[PDB]
């Protein structure tokens, strides 16, 4: 029953084209609402809501504080980018792919073909489906990217189809951790 | 290339609990354990390639608590409105019998960052092999969290994720079984 | 008009005594520091206090204790001056902005610890009139003042011409001289010179006075010897112009 | 490699 | 190990001549250091002089300059033409960009810049006491700034260090050192070591 009070501070570094263009943001929040913000383009603090005007006027009066935040694209952003570069921006983990039908049932009945892609990093991945060698872009549904919270993603790309005898459905996965595409086939059978 | 590194911090009253963590493209690099005053890396291998001085994090958490007391008064003690969480339970791999798997309980879109997550195996609380994450930040400035239960897929075993939050009138129970 | 002042400028103590140093500043600086500059080298932080809560760091284990009730006052005490140490204590303050704010320092407190107060002596001052040969050779006149026999070297020398302190044409030894090589005597001497034009000195109306402020005991201290108590005092010597 | 810490600007008063 | 080291002791340069005060730093816990120079004039407290917070950038103040050099891990203080008002103690200090680490000061280098004496006129004089005619001191005055006034070889005679006075009204400066004794000693030879007999002037007392 005791009322709570939350302060949040988020020092954000945004990188484009590696470190060729960097933007720094010094964001101060009260109850999930941004009150005052320093941005490496404006060069000083600004108040997003009126309730953070006193802090912006105060920090903008001190050149020592401003020269500290103006420098943070170089002494903080590009610095911490280089510290973790080898195991973050260059991290490559390949996924395990598994293809399985959603229902054990006869052919010529409607079915849903699941291509499960588990454990890749980074998130950039392309997943395709092939019916007898022809890519099929209709009837595809994806869960999107699922973060497992451990520096791996997963995703399920499902295919709606009516399976027929002799059909070979192929899931194809493309990912930076792999020099060649990953393919897993499913036999329709009888 | 396009990435986002975020150094995210918070302080909560009157709970007097703080958190300091780094975030890369949505993933936690490390957090500072306020109790032990030590850097805790999300993946143990990370500490072999980099280090971090926990006392600089503690400096900021002292600043944030003074910053919060000023802002609470400035707002005439405007409290935070609780937000209940969304709970989704899943596995990190397709389920096969006698093939080891991990249950993931995903708590999302909530605030303030205080929860009670309890794994249950057939109604029985399980406290062996469980692990969890700290509160991870969101771009809408809510929080998220992961809890993990490694298990052996069975036909007679049943699991539940029990999440208690102030935004909930009743403890939220999300279910899982071998037949999803 | 900001200021940061520590007291006292000079402070002699005995062993085991509890010596308190006070520092106050009117900069509205949240955090204050206490450094110790020793004879050799190195500033070493003894205590710092961010806002209203200190944090022992660097040199507490030498036996110190700080206190701070007001934002403007940072007080340092030596738990037990032990023993015969010689050290300068510097007071600093800085603004708590989250950035590296510039430090503002005080002049310093010179602390000296001795076994026997019977070693403390005020100085003897003498003024020496310019040489007749210097006047004809350079058309200028050099007065020399000599302060001898004092301990400690807690002195400030000053020249006064016709009742006003002068600065131009004055030179004082940067450091005193130990008169005797003995450790258990080691009285100091210090000299200064005031050089004026030969015409200004040859005017018998111009009055010259060398003046030496000595920092010694206080009336609060105990004295058991027969000689005069070597209290804080000025000692001075004068000379009039000469035709 | 040592990670840096961006400081939080202190609120006045 | 998170520390600073700079030039030990004292440095003596001539007025209007180049100066270089070395400084270097090491780091273990400080992630991104900021580098500072502090000055302490005689009879004053330390104040900030220079300050650089960014890799490879140069800071300049009062004719001094220092470059935060990460390749050499240094921050040397330089000045093309020192003035006599620059005689002070200079300290090299090290912090972190966060602002959370207390400044790490160096040992401090003492700089004394001697004035440019254009017309050296070495001479030893004998001054007598205003009270009595018995006591007397010796004055070695008007010598060149390069003269190293060596002293305190004999224990019965005392010799002070060189001193430069400024007759600001007259725009004139001159060195001086004092010698005295209690034994019945001649003023001329009191500066036996730091003297050039053929050039200095010896009056007949
Ligand atoms: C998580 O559960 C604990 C324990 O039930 C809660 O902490 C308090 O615990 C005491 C018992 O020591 C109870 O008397 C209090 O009623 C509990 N507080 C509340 C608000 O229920 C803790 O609050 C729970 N956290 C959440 C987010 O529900």
């Amino acid at each position: 029953t005791r009322p709570r009070f939350l302060e949040q501070v988020k020092h954000e570094c945004h990188f484009f084209n590696g470190t060729e263009r960097v933007r720094f943001l010094d964001r101060y929040f009260y109850h999930q609402e941004e009150y005052v913000r320093f941005d490496s383009d404006v060069g000083e603090y600004r108040a997003v809501t009126e309730l953070g005007r006193p802090d912006a006027e105060y920090w903008n009066s001190q050149k020592d504080l401003l020269e500290q935040k103006r420098a943070a694209v170089d002494t903080y952003c590009r610095h911490n980018y280089g510290v973790g570069e080898s195991f973050t921006v260059q991290r490559r983990v390949y996924p395990e792919v598994t293809v399985y039908p959603a229902k054990t049932q006869p052919l010529q009945h409607h079915n849903l073909l699941v291509c499960s892609v588990n454990g890749f990093y980074p998130g950039s991945i392309e997943v395709r489906w092939f019916r007898n060698g022809q890519e099929e872009k209709t009837g595809v549904v994806s869960t999107g990217l699922i973060q497992n919270g451990d520096w791996t993603f997963q995703t399920l790309v499902m295919l709606e189809t009516v399976p027929r005898s002799g059909e070979v459905y192929t899931c194809q996965v493309e990912h930076p951790s792999l020099t060649s595409p990953l393919t897993v086939e499913w036999r329709a059978g009888s | 290339e396009e990435h986002v590194i975020i150094q995210a911090e918070f302080y909560l009253n009157p709970d007097q609990s703080g958190e300091f963590m780094f975030d890369f493209d949505g993933d936690e690099i490390f957090h500072v354990d306020m109790a032990k005053k030590e850097t805790v890396w999300r993946l143990e291998e990370f500490g072999r390639f980099a280090s971090f001085e926990a006392q600089g994090a503690l400096a900021n958490i002292a600043v944030d608590k003074a910053n919060l007391e000023i802002m609470t008064k400035r707002s005439n003690y405007t409290p935070i409105t609780n937000v209940p969480p969304e709970v989704t339970v899943l596995t990190n791999s397709p389920v096969e019998l006698r093939e080891p798997n991990v249950l993931i309980c995903f708590i999302d879109k909530f605030t303030p960052p205080v929860v009670n997550v309890t794994w249950l195996r057939n109604g029985k609380p399980v406290t062996t092999g469980v692990s969890e994450t700290v509160f991870l930040p969101r771009e809408d400035h809510l929080f998220r969290k992961f809890h993990y239960l490694p298990f052996l897929p069975s036909t007679e075993d049943v699991y539940d994720c029990r999440v208690e939050h102030w935004g909930l009138d009743e403890p939220l129970l999300k279910h899982w079984e071998f037949d999803t | 008009g900001g200021i940061i002042t520590q007291t006292p400028k000079f402070l002699i103590g005995q062993e085991g005594q509890k010596l308190t140093l006070k520092c106050q500043q009117n900069f509205n600086h949240d955090t204050m520091y206490w450094y110790r500059q020793d004879s050799g080298k190195g500033l070493r932080l003894i205590y710092y206090s961010i806002t209203e809560n200190d944090l022992q760091k660097g040199d507490l284990s030498e036996g110190y204790d700080a206190s701070r009730e007001k934002k403007s006052s940072f007080s340092l005490t030596v738990t037990s001056a032990q023993k015969n140490e010689m050290a300068v204590f510097l007071c600093a303050s800085s603004l708590r902005t989250g950035a590296n704010s510039d430090y503002t320092f005080g002049s310093g407190t010179r602390l000296l610890v001795i076994e026997d107060l019977n070693k403390v002596f005020p100085p003897e001052v003498a003024v020496f009139e310019p040489s007749e040969a210097e006047i004809s050779h350079t058309q200028k006149a050099t007065l020399v003042c000599l302060a001898t026999g004092f301990f400690p070297d807690h002195v400030e020398l000053s020249w006064w011409v016709n009742g006003k302190e002068v600065h131009s044409g004055v030179c004082t030894d940067p450091q005193p001289l130990k008169e005797q090589p003995a450790l258990n005597d080691s009285r100091y001497a210090l000299s200064s010179r005031l050089r004026v034009s030969a015409t200004f000195w040859q005017n018998p109306r111009n009055h010259f006075r060398c003046q030496v402020q000595f920092y010694g005991l206080s009336e609060n201290d105990e004295w058991t010897q027969d000689r005069a108590k070597p209290v804080t005092q000025i000692v001075s010597a004068e000379a009039w112009g000469r035709a | 490699g040592v990670y840096a810490t961006r400081s939080s600007a202190v609120r006045l008063r | 190990g998170d520390s600073v080291t700079q030039t030990e002791g004292q440095v003596t340069v001539s007025e209007s001549k180049s100066l270089i005060i070395n400084c270097t730093y090491s780091t273990t816990s400080i992630a991104y250091p900021n580098l500072f120079w502090y000055v302490r004039y005689p009879g004053e407290g330390l104040q900030l002089l220079l300050k650089v917070i960014t890799a490879g950038q140069k800071g300049s103040s009062r004719g001094f300059e220092a470059t935060y050099n990460k390749e050499t891990t240094s921050f040397h203080l330089q000045k093309a033409s020192v003035q006599e008002s620059d005689s002070a103690v200079y300290y090299c200090a090290l912090g972190d960009h966060s602002g959370s680490w207390q400044l790490i000061f160096g040992s401090g280098t003492q700089l004394t810049v001697m004035p440019d004496i254009q017309n050296p006129d070495p001479a030893v004089y004998q001054l007598r006491d205003s009270k009595s005619s018995d006591k007397s001191v010796c004055l070695f005055t008007d010598f060149d700034s390069q003269t190293n006034v060596s002293q305190s070889k004999d224990s019965d005679v005392y010799i002070t260090d060189k001193c430069v006075l400024d007759m600001r009204s007259m725009d004139f400066k001159s060195n001086s050192a004092v010698a005295w004794s209690n034994k019945s000693f001649a003023c001329a030879n009191a500066f036996n070591n730091s003297i050039i007999p053929e050039d200095t002037f010896f009056p007949s007392p």
